[PDB]
């Protein structure tokens, strides 16, 4: 409910890929919103219904449980889209529609693509309001992984715990461990190759594929590389229209509002140019709080330099 | 969460304040409302302090414990939650010693201070000190049109659509956020001052300490100013040891205690350098559990330019 | 205006082609419509043309005379204004060779053929031959986007305010410009030819080389059509020199004898790699002085992703 | 009236320097709009007359000449100002209002400052329809001249003419010099310090001050610095106002739509760094045709690699 403040929505519109990226997969299909019916799930402001009425949707429909609703309302009048777009103040899950929806828009994707992600909600709207051909905007997610080198943020962020005024602070260190970081990671922190880590299919995904096993590699690339945390991140392909548009928050492109998210690996990994370290990990929602993630990850390296197999937890909370 | 304590560790100003607190605090009781982490009540516990009773919400205080018992501290107790729910499970419930911030960005309206005067009020002994005990605030004027623009009139194009309705929600919200030195245009003023031992209880009501008071800066140069900040002070006075006395000051445009609150001026006003800008703030506390604020303010210039007079009703809220 | 003649000493494919037309001009006489700064018309001269005759309406004739005559040729005289202006004081008014570029962006809208035409009907010997003598317009479809955002959305709000009505004047005018390979996203078709000889006179009514041809291309991958665009190329074949020939060829993409035209498609074709963009080409010439044309394309796909028809009226004008 | 076609309209508004110049000093000085009439001289798309109802004026008067004014007419009623915005379709010198206006709006420059320029349009306005104490947008007007180095032009539009396909056409060569160049100076070519060429008070400038002379010098800075040609600028300062903006059109700032001048000299400067060459320049309509510029300049040089004194034609047409 945090969204009715004017703060969060600017952000994301002022996110200009983000925005840009749904708009464009919508005005370079626009072929596919003729005559069709589009839900936009969490619609905020609206900007997103606006997009597809103004792609050629014959009936938008906004919903969102916030109080920016209203003032989506007004926005919505103020553009002339009054009998296009109608804004529905509530949750999606406990609304219902006169008729089934031809296109799901939504900007669901959180941290780590998953975390307090609207992707159930999605799901909810897909299979109880969508027709059964019902196109996702966006389709696909794709989460990505890489090693990176974070010699600063282990310094200023784990080992400044070690004293603080003569005390030991080690507890708070190992607790920073178990909290992903939301940051940006830059390209010259990339020591090794984009390995993939999960692919959702948004078209039929259900919420226990969500939680998710994934095992991948990670080369050591471009003399000592230090693999101090793992940087993950996603992108959401627009592969329902002819023309691919792709939302992509990678280091390699430009920050967008999400950033990154860094898993800094309790025993960093002290790899040479082409050695390879492979990974296990499960990602499911909290047992206690439905909104919160664990992430159980095994680190299995072999290299020249060290040999480590260990177990290590997060949790986003 | 535990990134969020760094801010705290890192504010050098406050440790060497309470620092100087915690000399004389070797067989006092300590009690701390809202210790965080604990790192100020850890201390006054390395200090020898007869018992330190620390008090937050937050989580951390559980780390903190786990911090404590891991440096041999046994002279520290930590409680997670409200002092009205803890108070029974307190092992003393009398000290010689309150460390609390209990001022908001108005000085009225931060819901801390509901537990403050509650301490005051039955957990301070006859001779105990309250600290800090005064807090006072600071209006200045500031000129930043492209903030402006960037927050007001960006809504009136948003990838092509016209999103009035969102500047209201832009002009009607105090907004907490650094104030850059180039955007400071005017003298600071002191427009008033709580103290503990005058602030008065809010289990009542919560306008006992309402108040509306004037204000006047002066153009340090040729200006137009758009927003008007304030600054939150604090002091710490104690008679018996006037040597621990600290001031968690001001200083506009640079590091401060805490994080200014800016109020955007409906309409601007032009100034001329040394031209004074007049005005009155009017600071009223709706409910003290989450700091939910009024902060009505007239401003003026002196007419130089020209005569405007401007008003504006803002919202601040803590929780 | 001496700048817009660099354009011209560094094009070598016009330049080399009509080198091989003025190889056996020794002892014939020449007429150089549209000569601009004049270099044909004086290599035309400088291989012992019996008499070249050089026209154009710019000043920079006068600046060719003064370069012709310190280059020593005398049996060239160049002429200032329209060419029924000044055949009053040609020298001689039978040639046998007429060099005259007029063809325009769409085949029959260049104002310099009227005169061409009277070259033909008056100017021209008996065996006399008119270079180039036929040219051919090619259309192709064309993928951009960006463009389309960058000239017609970028009226849906201009500093904050929404500029609508401009969006019409943007997609009812013929683009002169270049496409960039990147953005040609199909075959070439070939879709209408005109020969001097052939071309009908504009002195009574201007509609009389108007065409209506159908064109079709294969998309060349998975691609959306929003863009038509227009290439025109020129040819000459002397049936008594066959050796002499030439072809102003194209080359869409590439470095072409002229600057292609685009039409934007009021609704995106998408095509499947492959995919058949069909369509009809209408031109008609409003005003030949002024080279005002209009030019309505039908276009549609074939249904592979979702059939498409759009049509659209453009306006183009040379003066 | 070639604006009456959409590019130049394009072409102005997407230069955000000059926009955004008028904008700000606007809306910087919004107290100065309140209640007052404002005059847009030469509205084109109306964008001037938008900014100054929204900085609070109680009418706005905007005047042009071409068929843009219908679409400017349109353009003020999709926005509300239809109570507000006049959009008269006319020039300037030839229409008469009701009340005299309290502010002058108008982007009247061209290339050179005086090329083509509508200068002597807005002083019409001026005397005319303002009231005495009428307040200019921009109200100042200074010209700017340095030298720069340009061997590449100097190769590639002048030395290239001395023999084409075995032709001598060194006669295109002496009338490029005649010719001015409208185009993009870059830091790298200037060679000279920036020397005031002109100033302009709009509040009291008459016509007969825009045929100006001007005396200047140029000093060379930081192997043979050649002087090949002179750059120049203008800049309009918005002083109208308690709040002063600058519309810039310097090589030192990145580039408007005006660009800069490049007058070719016939003998470049051979100079180094120090030596001081003094220019002398007339600018006056031409004689016979009114709207084409005649630029005299007088080069007196005395430096260590050469003497001149020699007296050098320009049009600009
Ligand atoms: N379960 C639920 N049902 C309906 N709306 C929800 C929801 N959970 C979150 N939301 C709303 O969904 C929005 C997602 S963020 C809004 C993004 C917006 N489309 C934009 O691009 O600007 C939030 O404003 C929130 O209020
Ligand atoms: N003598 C004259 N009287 C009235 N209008 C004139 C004029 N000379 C030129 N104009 C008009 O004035 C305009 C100047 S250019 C328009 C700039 C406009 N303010 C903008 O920022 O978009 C042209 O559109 C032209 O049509």
């Amino acid at each position: 409910d945090s969204y009715s403040h004017y703060g969060i929505h600017m952000e994301m519109l002022k996110d200009c890929h983000r925005t840009t990226s749904y708009r464009d997969a919508m005005w370079r299909n626009a072929y596919l919103f003729k005559d069709k019916v589009v839900l936009d799930v969490g619609c905020g402001t609206g900007i997103l219904s606006m997009f597809a009425a103004k792609a050629g949707a014959r009936k938008v429909i906004g919903v969102d449980c916030s109080t920016v609703a209203v003032q989506a309302r007004e926005i919505v009048k103020d553009n002339g889209f009054e009998d296009v777009i109608t804004i529905i103040q509530g949750k999606v899950e406990e609304i219902q529609l006169d008729e089934k929806v031809d296109i799901i828009i939504s900007e669901w994707m959180g941290y780590f693509l998953l975390y307090e992600s609207m992707l159930n909600t999605v799901l909810c709207a897909r299979d109880n309001l969508g027709t059964p051909d019902v196109k996702m905007f966006p389709d696909k997610a794709n989460m990505h992984v890489c090693g990176i080198t974070d010699e600063q943020y282990i310094q200023e962020r784990f080992n400044i715990w070690d004293n603080v005024q003569g005390i030991d602070f080690s507890y708070f260190k190992r607790l920073s461990f178990i909290e992903p970081l939301v940051d940006t990671v830059e390209r010259s922190q990339i020591v090794t190759n984009v390995a993939p880590l999960v692919s959702f299919d948004i078209n039929t995904v259900k919420e226990a594929d969500l939680s998710f096993t994934s095992e991948f590699a990670l080369e050591a690339q471009a003399s000592i590389i230090y693999v101090h945390a793992l940087s993950v991140h996603f992108d959401t392909p627009f592969t329902a229209g002819h023309e691919v548009v792709i939302l992509d928050t990678t280091p390699y492109s430009p920050p967008t509002h999400w950033r990154q998210t860094v898993l800094y690996l309790f025993n960093p990994l002290r790899m040479r140019a082409g050695e390879r370290a492979t990974f296990r990990m499960k990602c499911s929602p909290n047992a206690l709080n439905g909104r919160d993630l664990d992430i159980s990850l095994h680190v299995d390296f072999e290299g020249a330099l060290q040999i480590s197999h260990y177990d290590q937890d997060f949790r986003l909370r | 969460r535990i990134s969020g304590n760094l801010s705290c560790i890192h504010d050098r100003v406050r440790l060497r304040a309470y620092e100087s607190v915690l000399r004389s605090i070797k067989g006092k009781s300590v009690l701390h409302l809202g210790c965080g982490m604990g790192l100020v009540s850890m201390i006054a516990a390395r200090s020898l302090a007869s018992a330190v009773v620390a008090v937050d919400r937050s989580a951390i205080v559980d780390a903190a414990q786990v911090v404590a018992n891991k440096n041999g501290l046994n002279n520290i107790s930590f409680f997670r939650g409200a002092l009205v729910d803890v108070v029974q499970n307190f092992p003393v419930r009398q000290f010689d010693v309150i460390i609390c911030e209990w001022m908001g960005p108005f000085l009225i309206n931060d819901p801390l201070l509901e537990e403050a005067l509650y301490a005051r009020n039955n957990l301070l002994a006859s001779n105990g000190v309250m600290c800090p005990d005064s807090s006072s605030i600071h209006v200045v004027g500031v000129s930043d049109y492209c903030f402006h623009m960037d927050t007001v009139e960006f809504w009136g194009n948003v990838y092509g659509f016209k999103m009035e309705p969102m500047k209201a929600l832009v002009q009607r919200e105090v907004e907490m956020c650094r104030v850059p030195t180039s955007s400071i245009v005017t003298t600071t003023c002191l427009a008033h001052t709580v103290n503990i031992a005058s602030i008065n209880n809010l289990d009542d009501k919560s306008s006992l300490n309402d108040f509306v008071v004037p204000f006047s800066v002066r153009a340090t140069k040729d200006t137009t100013v758009n927003f008007l900040t304030f600054y939150i002070d604090a002091r710490f006075t104690n008679p018996h040891d006037p040597g621990a006395n600290f001031v968690l000051g001001v200083r506009p445009g640079g590091t401060n205690p805490w994080t200014e609150t800016s109020v955007a001026l409906h309409e601007p006003l032009p100034l001329k350098g040394g031209e004074v800008l007049s005005g009155e703030l009017k600071v009223c506390l709706l409910n003290p559990t989450r700091g939910i604020t009024t902060v009505e303010v007239t401003a003026r210039t002196s007419g130089n330019v020209v005569n405007i007079e401007t008003k504006g009703t803002y919202n601040y809220q803590r929780y």
